[PDB]
């Protein structure tokens, strides 16, 4: 009924560390401590059993000595490596492959994890509410051009448009049937989002059937609309992805944010 | 092992003897408890809905799913640990929103249950048997019960009406519904609201939903009211051995109320909810809770708004309480609609000793 | 090249409204339909040929449709040999090739 | 602070009420039985009016009489009322052009379209228009607007989408759509250019229309300079918007409380319901206004007048006013219907939801279901109506007629089916 996802890889957007064949991403000194020890007080702080752990091609066993050594957790870990994956598809591909072994509800968190936030009140909130997907948004830096578009709507918390601006179109592009549909809309600039991910047992039908997912935010949670004609059928609440906002300094690292996080640690 | 102490507002001079604290963000708990049960507590603790009827058939539900999810373990028999755990649940509910009376009743029945069949039995086929039973079981006393007292109603019901009710009570919502549906008469429903739960508004909701005309009331808005209606109904959530009407808030007033402007008043109840327990008066058993629900400025619950008052702890000498279970006088209630068709409410425990 | 109409269009969306579209028609010789299947293949859409307008589903703006129009000018109408201004449409069998009116060559119509 | 001129925008909204007005003018006729400038006037007391200017052409004389009857004729008022005559049919533009020409406007001159009636104090609303003029010199004009109920479905002809802010209070976009009656064009736009100078972008509908204006001396100047603009709403803001003149600011005001204005058959309905119910909070009829009115309350929501009759064993529904000199026989349904002044009712009759004008006769065993009958305009015996069926001046219904749901009659003694004379049409009489 209950269990976690945690999701390794390696290295290929950021500049320099890497390049070794002996130390990965999922090992790495930021200021004297492990980036993955983090996940693990949140996971120790959540309180689970069955945790599955997945890896790719590249490093079979530095994991799961990195895992064993050092480190407080005291759970039983698994950790997987099917060959598949060619890196350019993350974690959507071993998705579709793992597939019997999900018995519940399961919990998507990725390695690339800073956190400072409350845990259980996430998971409380998932419970609570009853919906497919959750997704969190934290904001850029305050203390001294066009990023990512996101929406808000607040009475509940809903999202309604999440697509990047990667290959974007000049001019705002949305839908009418989607906006005539919850009347009140705010525009969000600041907000990005920080790899958390909640979902249900209903999904595990749909992958198998229709393959369309893309880098694990492009199709993973954007095909929940069903406006104007609906051809395909559900699975058997309207399918409707959830978004809440937060305060306190919790973010992600992919680009130009790894110097930042040090400085941030360092006070 | 759970959470102790830390009490919010001030303690009061008057009304202490039950608990009124706690769990409402979760902290560091022991690591073998079926979650549904916590999130049932979380539910209860900050329900705005339930009112007496609903709560003991979503715990029996909660208990089938747990026996449906239940595996014995390969050294200790089916009934070890089992009764601990139960224990555990049980301290648990408490804790969040104390145990009523139909929840005794329930727990006494597993209890027998667990009695009846003795450790001998292979897993898979002793449970397959229990859960059917507690279906059956759940059939006959409640569903078809209050299929019969609505039938009851049904006759009991005049021509030209004017009624004032007030609620969270599901029998009296689907009494009012089937009036409104299938027998097409001149109905008229009066609605009163009160501040602790927001029943009323509720009862009011439902009402719309089926398209009922709708006069909407509360408790002050009384002496004008009248000035025609006659008819007046309540929710009842268990009879005593005394006779008294141990209930929700509001009722006990606007039964006076009735009595004095002529027309008695007319309760419902179910053939399970009586109890052998003995008392007079609210001061004896009462569910308090938290002073945060006399917060909220009036028109709705999600407003917040900074007006004159936000303050318990930090002021000199201040008791803000308020009461949830009330117990009204014994000879105002003329009717009550049971199991036995119709009946007297100074039978007190004629059905209690029948079992 | 100064052949680029002006495209008249309003970003009241949902539906992509193009009622300009007769006059890129006419000014550079072409059938309408060749244009709204261009415009198919370079982005999933769906809609219906109307006498002038068009209904075509999706919020689609002044900008980047100006730079799908911008790109199927540049690849869909000049020539090679001589770079000629009158360029005129002929359903020349099912696949589309296109004739010049300065001196008559057939051109690949197609990417 | 003190000292501000009074501009009424009358007689601007004729043949949108498509029966009537063509022999009476708009304003002077009754929303409760009695005429509908005196809201306004009162409104206008209320907020803070120390001269009264109307504009009037179609009917004029009526409305001077009207004005000479009134009581703000007499010299114990504040303010005291003068008449604009212009020449017949002109757009709102032409009107500011003509009060240009004459020249009172002075300071903070108030302008109202159409008429309105709502509860909300107007000192505040003032007290902020000044402080935020204090802010920076180029400012306009006020707008007024009301939080609507939950979700839009009755507003079809006015559903203004209000793109706005939050720190500033101003609008970004005015649209309208037929959507809802209409399934053609379901589409929103936003012009971007002020997206990067706002950042607090709130895209919301649900807001009702008040067309209440606090206007600035700037206003008529800048109506004589761009004569383009004929209306006030729809290519006004939006050229204000765009940057017609450069680096200047308008007003939205936010209210959680009721504010509607009166603008077709239907709404009107709503309004007068409203009325009736307790959703305006001083204003109620038996305090009366007119000094000729002798209104009382009584119990569920009931409205009795001195001298009205009714008879005994009649029983009645939900919310129901009745005017002076009425009588009403016996075993009568009335059910959310308002009766006007000198009706006589006979015996036997069902009324759900319907109104009633000044001084009308109902036949004997009639049915009367959500539809207007106009002054002087007579039912007879056994006349069957549905929902929203209009009635104009002077219409003898006379014996055995049955009429169809949405049938508009005519007011004049002309396009429309149904005429002034001897029965309606289910048998070829009239002009």
């Amino acid at each position: 009924s209950i269990q976690a996802f945690v999701f390794c890889g390696k290295g290929s957007n950021l500049a320099p560390m890497q390049h070794s064949t002996r130390l990965p991403k999922a090992l790495l000194p930021i200021g004297n401590r492990p980036m993955i020890e983090y996940v693990l007080d949140w996971c120790d702080q959540a309180d689970f059993k069955e945790i599955s752990v997945v890896a790719p091609v590249d490093e079979i066993e530095l994991i799961e000595s990195g895992l064993t050594s050092f480190l407080n957790s005291n759970h039983s870990h698994h950790l997987q490596d099917p060959k598949k994956i060619n890196f350019i598809s993350t974690g959507e591909s071993l998705q579709k492959e793992l597939l019997p072994r999900i018995n519940g509800d399961f919990v998507i968190l990725p390695c690339d994890f800073v956190t400072d936030i409350p845990p259980q009140v996430l998971v409380d909130q998932f419970r609570n509410r009853d919906d497919n997907n959750l997704a969190m948004t934290i904001y850029y830096k305050n203390s001294l051009k066009q990023q990512q578009f996101f929406t808000v709507y607040s009475e509940i918390l809903l999202d309604v448009y999440s697509q990047r601006d990667v290959t974007k179109t000049k001019y705002l592009q949305i839908r009418s049937h989607l906006l005539w549909n919850y009347p009140n809309l705010t525009v969000s600039t600041k907000l990005l989002n920080s790899f958390i991910y909640f979902c249900s047992f209903e999904l595990c039908q749909l992958l198998k059937l229709g393959p369309q997912s893309m880098s694990r935010q492009a199709s993973f949670k954007d095909p929940f609309t069903g406006n104007q004609q609906q051809q395909n059928p559900p699975t058997t609440i309207f399918i409707l992805p959830n978004e809440t906002l937060f305060i306190r300094a919790n973010n992600l690292n992919a680009y130009m944010d790894a110097n930042r996080f040090v400085l941030k640690i360092k006070s | 092992p759970g959470i102790s102490s830390v009490i919010p507002t001030v303690l009061e001079q008057s009304f202490d003897n039950s608990s009124l604290i706690s769990v409402k963000e979760l902290l560091l708990n022991k690591d073998l408890i079926h979650p549904s049960i916590l999130l049932l507590t979380s539910h209860l603790a900050h329900y705005k809905i339930v009112g007496s009827i609903p709560r003991c058939i979503a715990m029996l539900e909660v208990f089938q799913i747990v026996i449906k999810d239940y595996q014995t373990p390969k050294g200790t028999t089916l009934s070890r640990n089992l009764t601990s755990y139960l224990s555990h649940q049980i301290d648990l509910l408490k804790k969040a929103r104390p145990l009523s009376v139909t929840m005794g009743n329930a727990i006494r029945w597993l209890k027998q249950e667990i009695s009846l069949i003795d450790p001998s039995t292979p897993d898979k086929a002793a449970k397959k048997d229990l859960c059917e039973k507690i279906g059956q079981f759940a059939k006959e006393k409640i569903e078809l019960a209050d299929q019969l007292i609505i039938d009851n109603a049904s006759t009991q019901i005049e021509e030209s009406t004017t009624i004032v009710t007030y609620g969270s009570s599901k029998v009296l919502t689907e009494l009012l519904l089937h009036n409104a549906i299938s027998l097409k008469k001149n109905i008229k429903v009066i609605v009163v609201d009160s501040r602790p739960l927001f029943e009323g508004r509720k009862m009011a909701e439902t009402l719309r939903n089926a398209g009922v005309n709708v006069m909407y009331a509360l408790i002050t808005s009384l002496d004008t009211i009248f000035n025609d209606v006659d008819y007046v109904f309540l929710g009842a959530h268990s009879i005593l051995s005394n006779g008294f009407l141990y209930s929700r808030a509001g009722t006990a007033m606007l039964a006076m109320s009735a009595k004095r402007r002529n027309i008695p008043v007319l309760v419902c109840c179910e053939s399970l909810k009586f109890s052998q327990r003995v008392q007079l008066d609210s001061v004896t058993f009462n569910e308090l809770a938290d002073p945060n629900d006399l917060v909220n400025i009036d028109y709705e619950n999600p407003v917040e708004r900074r007006g004159n008052k936000g303050a318990l702890l930090n002021q000199f000498i201040k008791e803000r309480k308020f009461e949830k279970k009330k117990l009204a006088m014994e000879n105002k209630p003329k009717g009550n609609k049971i199991g036995g068709k119709k009946g007297s409410e100074g039978e007190s425990k004629d059905a209690s000793n029948e079992e | 090249k100064f052949r680029i109409p002006p495209p008249v269009c309003l970003r009241d969306g949902k539906k992509t409204i193009f009622s300009n579209i007769q006059d890129i028609a006419e000014k550079l010789h072409r059938s309408p339909e060749h244009l709204i299947q261009y415009l198919f293949a370079e982005l999933g859409t769906s809609g219906s040929v109307d006498g002038k307008r068009l209904v075509i589903k999706g919020k689609f703006q002044s900008k980047q449709m100006e730079n799908v129009l911008r790109r199927y000018i540049l690849e869909y109408v000049t020539c090679k040999t001589c770079k000629s201004i009158n360029t005129e449409l002929k359903r020349e069998n099912r696949l589309f090739f296109m004739v010049c009116k300065s001196c008559g060559s057939t051109r690949s119509v197609s990417s | 602070e003190d000292r501000l001129q009074a501009v009424v925008l009358t007689d601007s909204y004729e043949t949108r009420f498509m029966p009537l007005t063509a022999v009476k003018p708009r304003c002077l006729l009754p929303l409760a039985n009695v005429p509908l400038i005196e809201y306004t006037l009162e409104f206008l007391a209320k907020a803070g009016v120390h001269e009264v200017f109307l504009i009037c052409s179609s009917h004029a004389n009526q409305i001077n009489d009207y004005i000479e009857n009134s009581k703000w004729n007499l010299p114990w008022s504040p303010f005291k009322i003068t008449t604009i005559m212009s020449p017949e049919a002109r757009c709102t533009g032409d009107v500011m052009r003509d009060l240009d020409n004459r020249g009172i406007i002075t300071g903070d001159f108030i302008l109202v379209s159409g008429d309105v009636l709502t509860n909300i104090d107007f000192s505040k609303m003032l007290e902020f228009h000044k402080k935020m003029h204090l802010q920076d010199k180029d400012h306009i004009s006020t707008m007024c607007l009301s939080k609507a109920s939950t979700y839009p479905k009755t507003r079809t002809i006015e559903p203004a989408a209000f793109v706005l802010d939050k720190s500033t209070s101003r609008c970004i976009y005015y649209q309208d759509l037929p959507l809802p009656s209409s399934r053609e064009k379901t589409s929103i736009q936003i012009d971007p250019e002020l997206l990067d100078n706002v950042d607090e972008f709130v895209i919301r509908n649900d807001l009702i229309d008040c067309r209440i204006d606090i206007c600035t001396s700037h206003v008529p100047l800048i109506f004589q300079e761009n004569f383009d603009y004929q209306s006030l709403r729809t290519d006004f803001v939006k050229g204000v918007i765009s940057s017609d003149i450069l680096g200047k600011h308008i007003y939205a005001y936010l209210t959680d409380e009721y504010a509607v204005r009166v603008e077709s058959w239907q709404t009107y309905d709503t309004i007068s319901q409203d009325f009736l119910g307790r959703w305006c909070y001083p204003l109620v009829l038996d305090s009366n206004i007119q000094d000729d009115q002798t209104y009382s309350y009584e119990s569920r929501h009931i409205y009795k007048e001195k001298d009205v009759v009714l008879a005994q064993s009649c029983k009645i529904g939900k919310c129901t006013a009745i005017g002076s000199g009425t009588k009403i026989g016996e075993g009568t349904k009335i059910e959310n219907s308002v009766i006007g002044r000198n009706c006589q009712i006979g015996e036997n009759i069902r009324i759900k939801n319907s109104f009633i004008w000044d001084d009308c006769i109902i036949g004997n065993n009639s049915i009367i279901d959500h539809s207007l009958i106009a002054s002087n305009a007579t039912l007879g015996s056994n006349v069957r109506l549905n929902d929203g069926c209009i009635i104009g001046f002077n219409v003898k219904i006379d014996d055995n007629m049955d009429l169809d749901r949405n049938t508009k009659i005519s007011a004049s003694p002309q396009d429309l089916d149904d005429q002034t004379l001897a029965v309606s049409i289910v048998g070829d009489k009239g002009v």
